[PDB]
């Protein structure tokens, strides 16, 4: 289970994956969006890591709450309300339990509530769901994460900016799905 | 009652307010567009701001794209003001609601009219 | 193909073109609003010009209010350029057309999507 | 039937009525519009009178075409396209005939084609139709024109800016119907 120190470790590694791959995420957001997802996430996570440095946390719930508010303020696209609400729910769950699948469950439920996406609609919901299912079957892995990211290409987008492209969204990897893969891949590294 | 406009664009927000002011001079009206840097987008903070800036306690709210709606939803959950978020065209919906509100239409009659222009946002 | 936006507002026109340029950097896109003096309104001469100014010969056109439509319809009868006037929401409809056209959807495919969002203007 | 001279007289008289009543026309356009009908028409008709001073027309058709194209350019709301189309059709008709009822017929037809309105929808169509039947039945009069202006108050607007107010448009005289009344009463003054 996560702790104050490994949570801060996890988010730092996530910020690193985000900064490293920011051009790629915005590239993914080109054919099926407005070409800003990487930029959006880089800003939000740079600001998040700044905000975590100056604060002194009593618990993990506090960390998640700080993540939620920073992303909600500093990300100007859909990923803001989405990740922000994911982290907010995880913040509330963390007061009572730091069980990894319980947290992810809180986050998924909140993303689905916020954006109203079902599984298979070509959004980050797809990987949040696949990753939780894997944790519940003790089969979560980076390989399985990458599988979901690649699988996102074949789907028709029915939510968000991508949905405006109809059939022309098929053949393009979803940027939020990719940024969510980085999230879980770094999680697995520190949590295992 | 008041009217709130949320757009990815500061220019759309500004131009729509002016369009609307021609038919609705006296209504409580707030428009917000874009992020704090003038770039295209929407944020919780600015949506919340527009909600609290509006003089009215019961707000008819309008947006362009889905992520703007999500920010309205978030604000609605955090304010004691009563928000209705309409899944209708931004220009045509806000314009319909404002003109009716100026002319003395009830809330119910306005909603009746807006129900007629529901689109899959 | 080309996209023409006609508004009563110069700021809507400008804001909408910017929003759209984020998802359609390469399309032929003309956006006009307001009168010569920048006041809210629709100038026939500007609409006529904007149809000439666009480089394409088949034009997908969008308007806010009924009078804007009438200018488009007038201009349509007064050129060999093929105009389609879409009785759809200005922001949502123009955004949809522009995104689809940038991604290489056919005229027929764009029309099929826009038919889904027809309003009573 | 109109001549070159009584056509110029008519339009000068019409312009005078518009300038003198521009505030009332915009006032009527308040509760059921954007409060500009008077200013649109005033703009359109001063420009039209300027245009007629600098030309030397060879027939009535030529005058109508000039009016048509000036109003199209210089009336900046719904009324421009409509009056514009009206005078343009009348221009074409004026080549074959200057029978007043045939001119009004062509005008009414172009307005209906342009704005898609039927009689009873609280627009200027209502008075163009009534004026036409009046000419045909040899019963056209000022009183019969005010009849229809006053009668527009109780019609539900299902076209134009007025239509956005639904039933809230009842109890309000249509500004386009009023400006068309001035058009027709000044015509009856000079046509005989
Ligand atoms: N309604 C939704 N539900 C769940 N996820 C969504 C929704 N809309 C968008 N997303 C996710 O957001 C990502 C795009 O994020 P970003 O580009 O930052 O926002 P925007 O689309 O506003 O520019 C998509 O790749 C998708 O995974
Ligand atoms: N579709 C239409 N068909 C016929 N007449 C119309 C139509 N739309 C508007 N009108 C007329 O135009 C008048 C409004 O003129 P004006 O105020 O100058 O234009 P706008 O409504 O664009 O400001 C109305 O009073 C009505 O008589
Ligand atoms: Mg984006
Ligand atoms: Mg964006
Ligand atoms: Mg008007
Ligand atoms: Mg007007």
């Amino acid at each position: 289970l996560l702790t104050i120190d490994t949570t801060i470790e996890w988010l730092g590694k996530f910020n690193e994956k985000i900064q490293e791959n920011k051009a790629y995420l915005s590239e993914l957001d080109g054919p099926i969006g407005d070409g800003d997802h990487g930029a959006n996430m880089a800003r939000g996570m740079s600001e998040t890591m700044k905000a975590l440095e100056v604060s002194n946390f009593g618990n993990v719930s506090e960390i998640f709450k700080k993540v939620a508010m920073t992303l909600m303020s500093k990300v100007g696209g859909a990923s803001g309300p989405l990740y922000g609400s994911a982290f907010l729910a995880m913040s509330k769950t963390a007061i009572e339990t730091l069980d990894t699948s319980e947290l992810i469950y809180a986050g998924l439920e909140a993303i689905q509530k916020r954006g109203k996406a079902q599984v298979g609609e070509k959004t980050m919901v797809d990987i949040w769901s696949a990753f939780l299912n894997d944790l519940q079957t003790d089969s979560a892995s980076k390989d399985n994460l990458e599988k979901v990211v690649k699988a996102s290409a074949g789907l028709l987008a029915t939510k968000g900016r991508a949905s405006y492209l109809g059939e022309r969204s098929i053949g393009h990897i979803d940027p939020g799905t990719q940024s969510s893969a980085y999230l879980f891949e770094t999680l697995l590294e520190v949590v295992a | 009652y008041g009217i709130v406009i949320v757009s990815h664009s500061p220019e759309i927000a500004s131009g729509l307010k002016k369009l609307i002011r021609e038919v609705a001079k006296n209504i409580s009206l707030t428009a917000i567009g874009g992020l704090e840097n003038g770039e295209i987008g929407t944020s919780f903070d600015r949506v919340m701001n527009a909600i609290e800036e509006n003089e009215a306690d019961n707000l008819l709210t309008f947006f362009d794209l889905g992520s703007a709606r999500m920010n309205l939803d978030l604000v609605s959950e955090m304010t004691d003001k009563e928000l209705t978020i309409f899944n209708v065209p931004l220009i045509e919906g806000a314009y319909t609601a404002s003109a009716l509100l100026e002319a003395g239409a009830t809330f119910e009659a306005i909603k009746e009219q807006l129900e007629k222009m529901l689109i899959e946002k």
